């Protein structure tokens, strides 16, 4: 008898595929969301520039 | 003449103060020697708009 050793595999086979993937496509999103933010960084002072002058 | 000029005409400058003006300045009046200058409106956000020096 070994099957419970196979059972535990197929328990490992059914993986979670952690929410630490989709919370980190949401924070990979935070990466390229930031890529949008880093654009905004340029306009921060330029928009400001119009706003002040 | 031995006293401060009341006003522009006496000072010998543009009788209308508003004619004397700046890129961001509204007018310049003589007031018994004291030279008051009024600022324009927008051109800055800042709390100067129409204010006096
Ligand atoms: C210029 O500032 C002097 C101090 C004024 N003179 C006096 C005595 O207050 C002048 O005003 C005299 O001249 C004007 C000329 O039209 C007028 O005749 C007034 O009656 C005077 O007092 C001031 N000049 C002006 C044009 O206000």
């Amino acid at each position: 008898f070994t099957l419970i050793e196979l059972m535990i595999v197929i328990a490992i086979v059914g993986i979670l595929a952690a929410v630490a993937l989709p919370a980190y496509q949401d924070y990979t999103a935070r990466a390229q969301v930031s890529e949008a933010i880093l654009l905004a960084e340029g306009q921060k002072s330029a928009v400001t520039e119009y706003y002040l002058n | 003449h031995g006293k401060w000029p009341e006003n522009n005409t006496s000072a010998g400058v543009a009788s209308s103060p508003t004619d004397i003006k700046g890129k961001y300045v509204k007018e310049v009046e003589v007031k018994n020697g004291v030279v008051t200058a009024t600022m324009l409106s927008s051109g800055v956000n800042n709390e100067i708009k129409g204010k006096k020096l």
